[PDB]
RNA sequence: UACGUUCGGAAAGGAUAACCGCUGAAAGCAUCUAAGUGGGAAGCCUUCCUCAAGAUGAGAUAUCCUUUAAGGGUCCUGGAA
RNA sequence: GACGGAAGGGUUUGGCACCUCGAUGUCGGCUCAUCGCAUCCUAGGGCUGGAGCAGGUCCUAAGGGUAUGGCUGUUCGCCAUUUAAAGCGGUACGCGAGCUGGGUUCAGAACGUCGUGAGACAGUUUGGUCCCUAUCUGCCACAAGCGUUGGAUAUUUGAGAG
RNA sequence: GGACGCUGUCUCAACGUGGAGCUCGGUGAAAUUGAAGUAUCGGUGAAGAUGCCGAUUACUUGUGGUUAGACGGAAAGACCC
RNA sequence: AACCCAGACCAACAGCUAAGGUCUCAAAAAUGUGUUAAGUGGAAAAGGAGGUUUAGGUACGUAAACAGCCAGGAGGUUGGCUUAGAAGCAGCCAUACCUUUAAAGAGUGCGUAAUAGCUCACUGGUCGAGUACUUAAGCGCCGAUAAUGUAACGGGGCUAAAC
């Protein structure tokens, strides 16, 4: 599966030939090389490994400085995946962002906005209790369980707790524009992450 | 269509069978299929 | 977003003046109509002696609304009072002339008749 | 009544629904006249 | 002797070669709960 | 058990049967047949004849009896002399035509069926309502058979549909036959 | 943050429920079943998204280190947390 | 499908008085649900005295969904508009150490009826304190420690679960 | 009981403000308490089981939250006899 | 706790037995003759039932029974009728109605206003032994059907490790 790290740059608009007005997220994407290989044979699978923006030579561990050694001329990368089942290329490669010029949907992955110890009416969007007539209760849970039977809450109730931070794939976000000469990427939609956080971008499924 | 607790010919026309474990009547008279329940 | 117990406007000459939504049809938990659905009304005020009754159950097609609705090309129309017109069996309008401007998404709803005899179309 | 669209594929070809068999499979499918590429909703030719 | 292990070990090969009677084959089912509510899977053993 | 379990097996000449360990072959002018037959059973060729009999009298062997008879009859007709079931295609637009290995159908559906042919089995056309279908195998040819009805099983107002030559359909009435 | 924007419910496959079969007995016929062999649903299993080797059954690989090295932690400046 | 006959379900009104009166808080509404299928809708069928449309009856099927208001404390029911449908039940007639206190079931007062009277009434009307900082299990989240047989750093196959 | 006006009462909740809550330093209770290397399900039983049976599941130990249970705490039941 | 076996003076790293068990968890079984295909065993009724073992009746048969296959399946006669029709098949009555009789019923069903029309009992040929209805028992089948979780064998599993 076809796919690149990139970084949420932001989010714009642009205005289509006849005036429509189309909401788009635009991605960067930093130089993308092809570290490693890993085979059925010898790792029990077939995928790519991808590496994308460099560190610092101060903070690269030698264990991380060995895994380039036979590599030529590319430095440590800080963001590294694998990509499924995927040929045409071998290590010391590099994938342009062109590679979506013949796709018309994608698929992006990133650490969705994290919102801290959250309550449960905007966790799981409960309704509350009123806010007047004689109420003394307005964002509690309520009800959790039955009387006596069960005699315990069942696993899985819905209740306050950390929100967001979790992976999320979103599918079949349209692509509006390509543009190499910037290395960039303007998709139709919403990516989850924050400003500055790293995406990856696959080719759809559908 | 007539399942059944009772299955029973009504015509002699139709036919008692038995098959995968339930008990069948089979008759050219559409009207008079049964199964057991 | 018209919603239930909304005052709306008549905008045309059947005769009455003030309308009360009381359903907003097409939808099970459906809350809010916006330009170009059908509404159904009870008049809450009328021209006297008119042939539409104090009191009286319709169906009508929403052709103003207070809060703005996002268009194609990213323009916005937000007119000054929530109006609408009554309608006959036929969805189709059962007056003869309508008052005032109307918003364009009839054209889009397939309410040609209605936005021909308006006055002005924004 | 925005004019009825079409039932064009992203090709210019007609997009046709034919029903393959196949070893007690009835199969509903879309086909392209100028590509000749089977899919199977024409949602995929679009 | 019950108290500790003393006996020797066991290596099983061909397992997936073992023979059943009757429609076991077709109707003997595999439980088992995830702990969540209405969480109850099955699995015969074929599909096992 | 019952006498076509007992009833023997006439070989023509141009087939010759065989058997060993279970296994029953049957080459004929038209193919190759093959068949299972169970330990409880027993296949003999003699005198240019097949005979068949039991070990046991279990229920199980007593049934085997007339089927292993019967499916080694049905095995050396076929390859002497092949099976054939026809159909007719009953009703107003409704069309069947032939390319290659394949029939296309049309049957009011807003779709037009096409139908891949299964190796082994031959189609044969009468105009375009009418069709028959030739094999070497008895099993096969009524498959194909029943689900080429299957695509546009008949309908009881108006004969309409896919029907077997030698099925009759009970017919109902609609408006008029209940007329006062 | 929604009252806003965008996207999502799939397509396909496997095994089945009721049902319809084909070939055929016991029971010369007949019969969907007893040997076999097929179709068949928002259900079941895969497929989509998320968590996941405390799975103690603790997996697999690439690289680094060989008497305290590799590496990690504390402290500090902070954040997209 | 009458007249009769045989069962299951444990929901209705009851029977019994076995647990609890050095206290097991009682009706509805709010919030949050989970499960059963005897299926309201969507799905697959058999037969129709099923032409078509629309149904009637029966079988399979619990994945998802299953309305907003008027009156009444009401569950229920009626009614107004809708909707593909406005399902039936269990869970202390789910849920008050989560909420409300309109109803019921205290002391005020009034009406009708009964009583000579004090008062009484599953008759009515009006007013009337709803307490508790979570030790344990359970559940929603996040860490510390160690293990995974040399010790670490990245990338992941996936049982299993949502 | 109805109407006008007005409004977050509500559709439908969102953001901000002050005191608590959270972390650290100082001072420092309470009702309660047979103890405790105190899980779940289907059962059984003084007829609703953390302690019994069979099976399933679960690394050790804390913190911030939530009240389903421990027929929770509080008052030798006020109702009934 | 109330059922079955059995009355604890104390001690022993002895033996034989009762109830209940002897694949395994879990200390203890093997062989003989049959039955069961439903995991019945390991819940239950009225009723339905070409499941099967064994035994016994009544029909019927090597002088050809049953099923199939090939024929006739009629003439008098629209049986008289009720009715409008009823021709065998709305409905009344019997059909002690006869003949050619191989055998043909005042017709078994389907379907026609009414027939008409298609079929059957009925009997003849091809085939070649049990068949067709019942009775008593031994095991089985459906009926079988609630709500936290398989949950009506204690579990694993068992075609015996079931009766
Ligand atoms: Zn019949």
């Amino acid at each position: 599966m076809l796919g690149l790290i990139g970084k949420k740059v932001g989010m714009t608009q642009i205005f289509q030939k006849n005036g429509i007005v189309v909401p788009v997220t635009v991605i960067e994407f930093q130089p993308n090389y092809i570290i490693g290989k890993k085979t059925v044979d010898r790792d029990g699978y077939s995928a790519l490994i991808a590496g994308s923006v460099d560190l610092k030579s101060s903070k690269v561990s030698k264990p991380i400085k060995g895994q380039y050694k036979s590599l030529k001329d590319i430095e440590p990368k800080r963001y590294v995946i694998e990509l499924k089942g995927l040929d045409g290329y071998d290590a010391g490669d590099e994938i342009k962002v062109d590679v979506f010029k013949s796709v018309k949907y994608v698929d992006v992955t990133g650490t969705t906005k994290g919102k801290g110890f959250q309550g449960a009416m905007k966790r799981h969007n409960f309704s509350g209790g009123p806010s007047s007539h004689g109420s003394k209760f307005h964002r509690h849970l309520g009800g959790t369980g039955q009387a006596t039977t069960p005699a315990r809450t069942f696993k899985g109730t819905k209740m306050a707790g950390r929100m967001a931070g979790n992976q999320q794939t979103i599918q079949n976000l349209e692509v509006v524009l390509i543009d190499e000469e910037k290395r960039a990427l303007l998709v139709k939609g919403a990516v989850p992450g924050a400003k500055g956080s790293f995406v990856v971008v696959k080719k759809s499924k559908k | 269509m007539k399942v059944r607790v009772s299955v029973k010919p009504i015509c002699e026309k139709c036919k008692v069978i038995k098959r995968k474990g339930v008990l069948r009547i089979i008759c050219d008279n559409l009207k008079h299929k049964q199964r057991q329940k | 977003m018209i919603q239930m117990q909304t005052y709306l406007t008549i905008a045309d000459n059947t005769g009455g003046k003030v309308a009360q939504c009381i359903k907003v049809l097409g939808g099970s938990k459906r809350r809010y109509a916006k330009i170009g659905d059908i509404i159904t009304i009870v008049v809450k005020q009328a021209i006297p002696n008119s042939s539409v009754k104090k009191g009286d159950v319709y169906k009508a097609v929403i052709v103003r609304t207070s809060k703005e609705v996002r268009r194609k090309n990213g323009t916005y129309v937000r007119f000054d009072d929530n109006a609408c017109v009554i309608l006959d069996a036929n969805l189709s309008p059962r007056g003869k002339r309508v008052f005032g401007p109307v918003a364009r998404e009839l054209r889009d709803a397939n309410f040609m008749k209605v936005v021909s005899l308006a006055s002005e179309v924004i | 009544r925005v004019g009825s669209k079409e039932l064009i594929s992203r090709w210019g070809g007609k997009i046709i629904m034919k029903s393959k068999f196949e070893n007690g499979k009835i199969k509903h499918y879309a086909e392209c006249q100028t590509s000749k590429n089977t899919a199977r909703k024409p949602r995929d030719l679009f | 002797t019950p108290h500790q292990d003393l006996g020797d070990n066991v290596i099983i090969i061909n397992a997936s070669k073992v023979k059943l009677t009757g429609k076991k084959y077709q109707q003997k089912l595999y439980y088992r709960h995830s702990r969540y509510p209405g969480g109850l899977y099955s699995d015969t053993f074929r599909t096992l | 058990m019952s006498r076509i379990g007992r009833l023997p097996i006439k070989i023509p000449d141009a087939v010759k049967v065989d058997v060993k360990d279970n296994l029953v072959i049957v080459e004929g002018i038209r193919g190759r047949l093959v068949q299972d037959i169970k330990d409880s059973i027993n296949v003999k060729v003699e005198n240019g004849s097949v005979i068949v009999d039991r070990v046991l009298n279990d229920k199980k062997a007593k049934a085997y009896h007339g089927l292993y008879r019967s499916l080694i009859f049905n095995m050396v007709k076929g390859v002497t002399e092949g099976f054939s079931k026809s159909l007719t295609i009953n009703g107003i637009g409704y069309r069947v035509e032939q390319q290659g290995n394949s029939l296309f159908l049309s049957l009011g559906y807003s779709t037009q069926f096409e139908y891949v042919i299964p190796d082994g089995i031959s189609v044969k056309l009468d105009g375009n309502t009418k069709i028959s279908v030739e094999g070497i195998d008895k099993f096969k040819v009524g498959q194909v058979a029943a689900e080429i009805r299957s695509l546009k099983k008949p309908e009881p107002y108006k004969g309409k549909g896919i029907k077997y030559d030698n099925e009759v359909i009970r017919r109902k009435v609609g408006k008029s036959g209940v007329k006062k």
